[PDB]
């Protein structure tokens, strides 16, 4: 345990993979200068509700589909059901882009129900096949995804949105405006303090800090799963591992709770967007 | 040692699926039947009329 | 005037009074009155 | 050296516990301004008035602590 | 189950019968009814009355007025 | 840092890319609800 | 040195944002109050506003002696 | 004694400041229920504000003799 | 040795201002429902304000302890 | 040794500075309470007592302990 | 020298905190056990009964807390 | 030797503040417990059930605080 | 050296401490209007109860965040 | 070194700080405001909009901390 | 050196502790009236749970925000 607590240590903290362009791609560089290259991993896993999807769009019907398909238009009709209802700005692509994000969120905080130690004691013999293993032995086996730069990617994906709604309803000038209760002060540094700076920094930082939080959420929630499943490591035999599952229970049941909560508040921007001032 | 701690998880993995099968399966299956049940009277409903 | 009369326990239940149970009991009153004055009317017809 | 530290931190102090203030208040306010339209919709602008002037009664003294703190945080004293 | 449910105004009554739920308007709160439920009383807005029976059906009522035991 | 703008750029590009499905999926069940309303209608002109 | 300036310096601040709670919190209630009255009978809206008043000038002056000499303390502390 | 003098401006500023919210506190709690009774009885609202006086004077007492200690500490602290 | 008076102070800081705010908030609580309770029923206003003196003063006899105990210990501070 | 004599000071200083404030606002929130009632119930007025003194009895015990043991560390420090 | 204050001011937070808790706690029981039996005349007993099942119930980790306190006066840590 | 105090010193934190969260919690549930209960008298029973089941579930993590203070106290780590 | 092992004593004293605090003040917020629920409709008791599992289920997970890293602080010893 | 973590621990209270008064007064909110759309389920929509305007109200002083907590960990504005 | 891992291991600390807090308490705060409104109208449960989900989204904004990167400070502080 202690040398696999070692081991541990070195391993889920890596950084993309641990990969580096211009450098190594095992143990390159600790925060050096490197590039994200575990996120494709999440992609193509993306991809396979792609093909998923594109299997009931070929084999589209009217009457009564298989198991599969019937759930599948269960989650369509659910999705779009919510959204539409909930509320609708231009009814431009809405729809799939929240369909895809939920299930993109669900996904890429699913996997980690997975143990963090079978990857490695089982990619071992792929590591000692190509690639070396002293680097592997530090920091070179795939773990589910749980690097916030893809949060915030799609932070700022959907804060650039929310800008070229804002430009699409061209209230840019009346967004910067805001409502400023705080006129006076009674002495004079204080007003001076008062008038320009205050509702300066009122105005700025408002909208900015929101799409932060949101990518933060992500990872933070995903974070938090991952590390609960660290701790569970320990104990190598005395535990009888009967106290996790409740946890990894209640944790299943968060999963689709914070995806579906982003996804809606990613709606409900867009929405506050899509309205006149 | 490393296979004490592996033979956990897969004990562990084993109680969930479990517990998967017999919590998670029912509700929706119940659903998916129910709304294939329905939208066939829907049809038959249809034909009915159209006779 | 059964109105002190007929009862013989408090009960232990009550209802929740939504709205404040002084206008309450004064619209009952109103209702109470107003039935009255319907019922004697009728009886009035009738002997009529 | 260490005086440093302690402005910065008497300057968190200052804007963050007010920043409880107005947080706590307003969710009093909102709260209770809610409950208020929910019994008259019609009386809704009233209210609103009412609610900009009793807040903006309140943020005085946040405003004056944050000011403060900001310029501790660009000018302290007893360098 | 269901439980009696008595629609009588001062001249006569409307509706009765034992039923299992209820919509109705309250001075405030909208209430829904259920057997067995605890024991309350409060003023109704003059607006219509909605009745569920057991049977998958609803009556409607409507009512200027009035209080609900 | 690249990282970053890489995750960005490349999701909207397959979400893009996944667009028209979505849709297609949406349109193809409304007609199955269309079916009942027009049975009802034929009801009514018996 | 460092020890009395930075330690004014704290007691100062503390003093303002302690208060900052003070008056918030303070008027927090009395103005969810006032709002729940003007539901209830909007009539007296004026009245109540004036009461509003009396009771706003009556729990603010405390906090302000603690700005005060903050302020003090920030501008010339009586300390050595 | 630089030390204690910032241990003594800091034992002030409690005394101070924690009256700022003792009296802020007990005004705004006093407020709201007043306001609401002002709302019920829109008629018994002199003898209201008398009792309402009464008990806040009861109040501050304790309060006004902290700050009372903080500004001796301030002036002419003991233990000197 | 002035170490130990800051620490003395600050204790004596610590007490009296327990003491108020036990005073300051008990009061509030009391006198919202005492406001509230004579605008229902100003008829019981004496019986019912006597009931408030009673409970008053037999609120806060622990917090005058406290601030005697500060108070003597101010004057003549224990453990010399 | 004396940093220590004054830790013992501020230990059994704070113990009854929470017990005091803790015991005040535990009668203020138990004695608004009671006027709300008894001003509801001006004839259940003596059994309604009888219970508060109870209750008042049953309140405080252990703080009052703590105190005793307060009082027994200022006549008697202990762990010298 | 301070393993001793600490422990001192330990013991003291342990009944402190108690202490606190003990009589927060009592008048929250309180209060709304006399609006109830202001409401039921009738059933004070049982009320009362109840209340005090509770009660006991209620100060229980408290109780820890004295015991805790007392030990360490008497039987202190190792130092 | 500092070490000894520091740790005894946070077993009282733990313990105590827990005995305050338990406390307090209980007198919130008190509070409307005794409220209903007074409302339904019937349901008594039941209710004490229910309240059973959120004791159970209630002050658990304060149980597993003060167990760890206990061992930090006698089976003392960070020695 | 002692000072961090104190330093991390005292923060896993924090984690728990803290979280166990919040729990307890949802859990009894919870419950009082759980039961008051019941007793307005003592009939549809189950999912009323079933609601309150899942809510309750909703509450502890970032104070069991805390309580692992607590915990993970006392066998794995962090930077000891 | 010391200053590196008095800015930490100030940091840590510039954000956690804010975040209980952030916390609990959206709670007040969302308590306030969901019994007040099942009051009126008809009026729901405008009142959220309501909701909506009062939250963008309260969040900007917090999310000030929360900036100068950044601000300070990037890049403290001290040695 | 170690101090400061310490201090920094603290900062971190009190900070996920805090949130768990605050997290804590709004969540006891929505489920209370989610449960009374509930039991107001069995009927409207669609819209309950999605102005519930809305509003605990709402909520937890600041809290593991301040958690995630006082986690990142255990595995990176954020300076030496």
């Amino acid at each position: 345990k202690h040398h696999l607590t070692n081991m541990t240590y070195g391993k889920m903290p890596d950084g993309t993979w641990k990969l580096a362009e211009t450098a190594e791609e095992a143990h390159s560089m600790g925060f050096t200068a490197i590039h994200l290259d575990s996120m494709g991993w999440s992609i193509g896993l993306g991809v396979i509700f792609c093909l998923l999807f594109w299997i009931v769009a070929r084999a589209a019907n009217a009457g009564v589909p298989t198991k599969f398909q019937s759930a599948i238009e269960m989650i369509i009709e659910f999705v779009d059901s919510s959204v539409r209802d909930t509320f609708h700005g231009k009814s431009r692509l809405i729809a799939p882009l929240a369909l895809t994000i939920f299930v993109w969120i669900f996904l890429m905080n699913l996997m980690d129900l997975i143990p963090v130690d079978w990857i490695p004691q089982v990619a071992a013999f792929v590591g000692a096949n190509v690639f070396g293993m002293d680097p592997h032995h530090v920091y070179f086996k795939i773990v589910p995804s749980t690097d916030p730069n893809i949060t915030l990617g799609m932070s700022l994906s959907v804060f650039v949105l929310i800008l070229f709604y804002s430009i699409r309803e061209k209230g840019v000038g009346g967004f910067v405006g805001e409502l400023a209760l705080n006129p006076f002060n009674p002495s004079n540094p204080v007003a001076k303090a008062l008038l320009i700076p205050v509702n300066l920094i009122l105005e700025l930082v408002t909208f900015l800090a929101r799409p932060i939080s949101l990518a933060l959420r992500l990872f933070g929630n995903m974070y938090a799963g991952e590390l609960i499943f660290i701790l569970i490591a320990l104990l190598p035999f005395w535990i009888q591992w009967a106290l996790s599952v409740p946890w990894a229970i209640f944790h299943i049941l968060v999963i689709t709770l914070q995806a579906f909560i982003f996804m809606m508040l990613t709606i409900v921007y867009l929405s506050m967007a899509s309205e006149k001032h | 040692n490393i296979n004490l701690t592996l033979i956990g998880q897969a004990i562990a993995f084993a109680f969930f699926v479990a517990f998967c099968m017999k919590f998670v399966w029912p509700p929706l299956i119940n659903a998916i039947s129910e709304r294939q049940r329905k939208i066939a009277d829907g049809l038959n409903a249809a034909e009915k009329a159209k006779a | 005037a059964e109105e002190g009369d007929d009862l013989n326990r408090t009960y232990g239940w009550d209802y929740i009074y939504e709205p404040e149970a002084e206008e309450l009991l004064n619209g009952l009153l109103v209702r109470y009155i107003e039935s009255m004055v319907y019922q004697g009317v009728i009886e009035n017809v009738a002997c009529e | 050296e260490l005086t440093l530290g302690l402005v910065a931190i008497a300057s968190a102090i200052l804007i963050a516990f007010g920043a409880l203030g107005t947080a706590i208040g307003f969710g009093l306010l909102g709260g209770r301004f809610l409950e208020a339209v929910a019994r008259q919709p019609e009386l809704a602008p009233q209210l609103q008035t009412r609610m900009f002037l009793i807040a903006g009664l309140l943020d005085a003294v946040p405003m004056i602590g944050v000011g403060i703190g900001l310029f501790f945080i660009f000018a302290n004293p007893f360098v | 189950a269901t439980m009696q449910c008595d629609v009588v105004s001062v001249k006569e009554s409307i509706y009765s019968g034992a039923v299992t739920m209820l919509i109705a308007k309250g001075a405030g709160g909208e209430l829904g009814i259920l057997p067995g439920h605890a024991p309350l009383v409060t003023l109704l807005q003059p607006g219509p009355i909605r009745v569920l029976l057991e049977n998958g059906t609803e009556e409607i009522v409507y009512v200027s007025g009035g209080v609900l035991e």
